[PDB]
RNA sequence: GUAGUAGCAAAUAUUCAAACGAGAACUUUGAAGGCCGAAGUGGAGAAGGGUUCCAUGUGAACAGCAGUUGAACAUGGGUC
């Protein structure tokens, strides 16, 4: 909306934390069935929406 | 091993007849690459710039009723395409096509 | 052999339009040596990338 | 079983739908919303007569 | 791994095999019959020319709809048609069923293709937008591929 | 037209993020939530939806200091140090 | 290596119901 | 099964050559032929979207053909 207040931006900048991939070195230790990051987000399809 | 350079009219009018408006000049350019094709046994034509403008230079709808084209056989190299032959059209400009025929020059 | 940052760079320069700013296609990788501002304003003032000047509309008739 | 056969809430379509009158969770989105709600022979659905 | 129909002189015979490859199986299966038999100096020969729409492949199970052709008539048949992207991956398993015979060490052109399968494959699937907002399903049809290829003795 | 092309004047939002259950459900032009009623003094729940219990009561939190007085309690409450 | 992508719910909505109603017979 | 079937038909349009590239009807440049025609297919914002902006890198997905491209994926930047 390209001029807000400082809420919103902590609740954005909280989402771009979020939205980043899986590291190779958790995917290959012990005690893991984890593949991917299933709450990855993409803006086209899934709004966060507040 | 041929290297020959011929000189053609293409009655263009004739090669050109029904094809639509919106469509008529680019089959014109269609029909030289099956007319150099042909005329030579070679498949690979390349025709230059100079001809493309002196075709579109009324249009796509009112192309030049008769283009007074050269055609060079050539050769290619330098890890070649399998053919060793092809063609370079490039356009040699005459005013009026009155008693001029398919004069072999060098 | 992607041109398409120098071509929005020069006319940001040049302060004109994206359509007209070309010449030289003959030194492709000259100019896709460069990838700044500064680099691309040395390009201008030697001449691979000229202005293209306007379009003719004239009011004789 | 005594509660939480069935925790959800449906009502059924009915008539113009060609599907069934089986009660269907009312939603959309989550891909069980137009499924089967409770009764016997649903998935996710109470038993017969729960156990007491 | 496996295949239908382990050969029966296996050490005079090699064999190649492809899996998960984003083709379409109707057309993969009438240009595997095609191939079926065929000398492997034709087999190059014969799947240039469909490439180049200059001999067909014959539609022979999977026929709905596939319009008539003129060069059916060398197959005894009406309907063909030119598949380029069945031909473009099966001429590739011929070079890569040459590139066995070169390791094993054969006499390469008296190598006829023994057998061939071609079967479907986990369906990936996409989606596509009809009218009143209804969605239905869009998705490919992969095939497996695999082959043998036998010397005629 | 009812539909669709009336859809694309959905403009302003009248739920916001408030401050104490944080659930976008604060409506600006009344100032109140409706999901924990922010200007009331108490904290909105009703035995008719017996899932809205389920989802904010305690246990679904931490417990940051709740559970620390689950653990003195197996003690009594000491308040000295420790033997050396 | 990435997960792959979409496979998302669908969400059926509701459409028109007897065709084009017309005239009952009467 | 229907099925390699319906279908990919709203608003005038492409062409020739050249480079990189396993690989070019679409990517880039260059020339021609064009249309939006100042109530714009242009230049900037309020709302809303929240990293979409920029750069580089790959080509299994996705982009309803393809792709050497991207508002994709991966990495790194930027909002005084
Ligand atoms: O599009 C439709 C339309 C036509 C037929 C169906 N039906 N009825 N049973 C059906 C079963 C399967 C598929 N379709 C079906 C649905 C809608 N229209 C329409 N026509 C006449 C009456 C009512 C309507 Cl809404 C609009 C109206 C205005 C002009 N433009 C077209
Ligand atoms: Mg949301
Ligand atoms: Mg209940
Ligand atoms: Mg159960
Ligand atoms: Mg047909
Ligand atoms: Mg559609
Ligand atoms: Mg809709
Ligand atoms: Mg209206
Ligand atoms: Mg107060
Ligand atoms: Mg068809
Ligand atoms: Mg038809
Ligand atoms: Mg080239
Ligand atoms: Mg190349
Ligand atoms: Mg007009
Ligand atoms: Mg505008
Ligand atoms: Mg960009
Ligand atoms: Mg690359
Ligand atoms: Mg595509
Ligand atoms: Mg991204
Ligand atoms: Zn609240």
């Amino acid at each position: 909306s390209s001029h807000k207040t400082f809420r919103i931006k902590r609740f954005l900048a909280k989402k771009q934390k979020q939205n980043r991939p899986i590291p190779q070195w958790i995917r290959m230790k012990t005690g893991n069935k984890i593949r991917y990051n299933s709450k990855r987000r993409h803006w086209r399809r899934t709004k966060l929406g507040l | 091993n041929e290297v020959v350079t011929r000189e053609y009219t293409i009655n263009i009018h004739k090669r050109i007849h029904g094809v639509g408006f919106k469509k008529r000049a680019p089959r014109a350019l269609k029909e030289i690459r099956k007319f150099a094709m042909k005329e030579m046994g070679t498949p690979d034509v390349r025709i230059d710039t100079r001809l493309n403008k002196a075709v579109w230079a009324k249009g796509i709808r009112n192309v030049p009723y008769r283009i007074r084209v050269r055609l060079s056989r050539k050769r290619n190299e330098d890890e070649d395409s399998p053919n060793k032959l092809y063609t370079l059209v490039t356009y040699v400009p005459v005013t009026t096509f009155k008693n001029l025929q398919t004069v072999n020059v060098d | 052999s992607m041109l398409r940052l120098q071509k929005r760079l020069a006319s940001s320069v040049l302060r004109c339009g994206k359509k007209k700013v070309w010449l030289d296609p003959n030194e492709t990788n000259e100019i896709a040596n460069a990838n700044s501002r500064q680099q691309i304003r040395k390009l201008i003032k030697d001449g691979l990338i000229i202005r293209k000047p306007v379009t003719v509309h004239s009011r004789a008739r | 079983s005594e509660l939480a056969g069935h925790q959800t809430s449906a009502e059924s379509w009915g008539t113009g739908r060609a599907v069934a009158r089986i009660p269907r969770v009312r939603g959309g989105g989550t891909h069980r919303s137009g499924q089967g709600a409770f009764g016997n022979m649903c998935r996710g659905g109470r038993m017969f007569a729960p156990t007491k | 791994v496996r295949y239908s129909l382990d050969p029966e002189n296996p050490t005079k015979s090699c064999k190649s095999r492809g899996s998960n490859l984003r083709v379409h199986f109707k057309n993969t299966r009438e240009t595997a019959q095609a191939i079926k038999g065929m000398h492997i100096r034709k087999a190059t020969k014969y799947l240039k020319d469909v490439t180049l729409q200059k001999q067909c492949v014959p539609f022979r199970r999977y026929n709905g709809g596939v319009g008539r052709c003129a060069q059916a008539k060398q197959w005894g048949w009406t309907q063909g048609r030119w598949p380029k992207k069945s031909a473009e991956f099966l001429l590739h398993m011929l070079k890569n069923a040459e590139s066995n015979a070169e390791l094993k060490g054969l006499d390469v052109d008296s190598l006829v293709i023994e057998h061939i399968q071609v079967n479907k494959a986990p369906k990936m699937r996409r989606r596509t937008y009809r009218a009143h907002g209804r969605i239905n399903p869009y998705m490919s049809s992969p095939c497996h591929i695999e082959m043998i290829l036998t010397e005629k003795e | 037209t009812k539909g669709t092309s009336s859809f694309g004047k959905r403009r302003n939002k009248t739920h916001t993020l408030c401050r104490r259950c944080g659930s976008k459900a604060y409506h600006l032009q009344k100032s109140t939530c409706g999901k924990c009623g922010y200007p009331a003094k108490r904290k909105r729940k009703y035995n008719w939806s017996a899932k809205a219990k389920r989802r904010n009561t305690t246990g679904t939190g931490r417990m940051r200091h709740l559970k620390i007085v689950y653990r003195r309690f197996r003690h009594g409450f000491r308040e000295g140090t420790t033997p050396k | 290596s990435w997960w792959p992508l979409p496979l998302l719910l669908l969400l059926l909505l509701l459409l028109g119901p007897a065709g084009a109603r017309a005239q009952e017979d009467e």
